Parts: C-alpha cells; structure tokens; sequence
RNA sequence: AUUCCCACUGUCCCUAUCUACUAUCUAGCGAGGCUGUCUGAUCAGGCAUUGCGUAAGCAGUAGAGUAGCCGUUACGAUCUGCUGAGA
C-alpha cells in the first residue's frame, strides 16, 4: 500500500490516474489532524497490479505532466501554439 | 501494464459528464422507487376497500333473515335452443368461480460536533 | 464546511472624478441613441434619483410590404439627396 501526501494543484488528477493504473483501488482523504487551510491532501493506494513488464514512460516526469491540448475577450496569457 | 494516452485522456477530459450521468441514473431509480410505492399505496387502499364491502354484505345478510331429427323423406330438422338473456350464464359463472375459491467517521461524535461547530461559526 | 482549476472585479499596487445628502452663514425662536410611459398622431417635450455626429421638412419612381386591374389608383416602413448638416 502506497500512502503519499500531495499538494493539491493542476497536476493533481494525473497522480491520481497513474496510482490507478498502478493500484486496484486509489482513494484520497484529509485527517482532522491536517489542518483544513492547508492544501495537503493524503491518498493512499491498496492493491498494487505489480507488473512483469511497467512502463518506464509510465513513470518518466516528462510525459506524466503533459499538458491537456486545447467584447474585450479574454486576457491572451496561454502563450501561443 | 501500460501507460495508454486514451485513457488518460478520457480520465483527465471527463469528470462532469460522469457526474450527470450517475446523477441521472440516481434521479430516475428514485422515479422509479416512488411510482413502486405508489402501486403499492394503490394495493393497500383497494384492499380496504374491498373488506369493507365484503363485510358490508356479510353484516346485511344477517339482518335480511343440437338435436336432429329425422324424417321418413329422409330429410332432417336440426334443433337447438337459444339463450336470450345472458345474465343467467354470468351469475351462474360468478357462483362458480365464487365456489371454486370457497460511513465511516474519523473522530469521535462530540469532537466531530464541536470541530464541525468551530469551522461554521469562522464563516 | 474546507481545499484546488478557470473567468471577473478599485480588495490592492494607487488613487482620481462626478451626483445626491450633509456641513456653513443670515432673519426669527431658543435649551447622439435605446427601453417603459404621457401630451389625440408627427414635431417638440415631461417622468422613470444621468432610467439605460448628419437636424425638422420635402422630393425620388429606387423601396419589405398594405391596397386598385388580368400598361396600370393609392398607403408605405427602410434607402438615397438637399446635409461634416443641426444643435
């Protein structure tokens, strides 16, 4: 069982969807012992899959964090493509 | 296992239209909860009804007390009778029939009341 | 109830301007356009706590459509000209 604590953020539901893949059942909670301002939220994960063959790509920082494709309009701040 | 872009995808893209979709499946099983205990509701009024018109009658009873034929042409005449009056085949079928039949919490309850009491008076 | 994502904002960087009300003294006493509505209709105006740049009039045979006949009465939004005019 993989007991972490994350800071929730943008990049919070790719943690949770790669504890997914690699466990049966992924479930977050907040404990009365952390306070309620802070954003830290601890998951824990039952159940590792434990492959013969994971994909290091799986693991790799680099295409884990990949970022999702997409009258005084909005402020152009998303760079351009 | 494998690290598929689909599914991470279809993961990441969603989270709102799971929602609808199991607050839709939740509405339309109450819909269906509540038509049942209708049908229900129906089935207890009927059966009142029906005891107390059977014990209306059992009280008001107390106080009451092809033929053929042939000929020497060798011509024959078929006859059968008619009913006319079908009431008489009725009452006759309902006698019959009538004879036939006769969550799991973190803390305790008092500290959960008192914290939960500290975080709603701070708004 | 709490925490993160996006969008917005005078909350702030960082204040500035206007209206209403208030405060002061004196005499006496004295602890151009639009919505709704109204002037019978245009024109021109009033009210709704600023409510929220081409005049009036005339003409055209151009003009959505209303209204006369099987070349043709009339009414007519809109558009064009007098008109960078009118105030």
């Amino acid at each position: 069982t993989f007991v972490t604590k994350i800071f929730r953020s943008k990049d919070y539901n790719k943690l949770i969807w790669v504890f997914q893949q690699l466990f049966e059942k992924v479930e977050a909670t907040k404990p009365p012992a952390s306070r309620n301002v802070s954003a830290e939220i601890f998951v824990v994960c039952k159940g590792f899959k434990a492959p013969k063959r994971l994909d290091p790509r799986l693991l790799d920082p680099k295409e884990v964090f990949e970022e999702l494709p997409d009258e005084k309009k909005v402020r152009k701040r998303q760079g351009y493509e | 296992v494998t690290f598929d872009k689909d599914s991470r995808l279809d993961y990441l893209t969603g989270f709102h239209k799971r929602k609808l979709q199991r607050q839709k499946k939740a509405q339309e099983f109450i819909k269906e909860q509540e038509r049942l205990r209708k049908i229900e509701e129906r089935q207890k009024i009927r059966q009142e009804r029906k005891e107390v018109m059977e014990e209306q009658l059992k009280t008001f009873k107390e106080s009451l007390n092809a033929i053929t034929e042939i000929y020497d042409d060798s011509t024959t005449v078929e006859l059968e009778t008619l009913e006319p009056n079908d009431n008489f085949e009725y009452l006759a079928q309902l006698n019959n029939v009538k004879l036939e039949k006769a969550k799991f919490r973190y803390l305790t309850k008092n500290e959960r009341r008192i914290n939960q009491r500290k975080a709603n008076d701070n708004k």
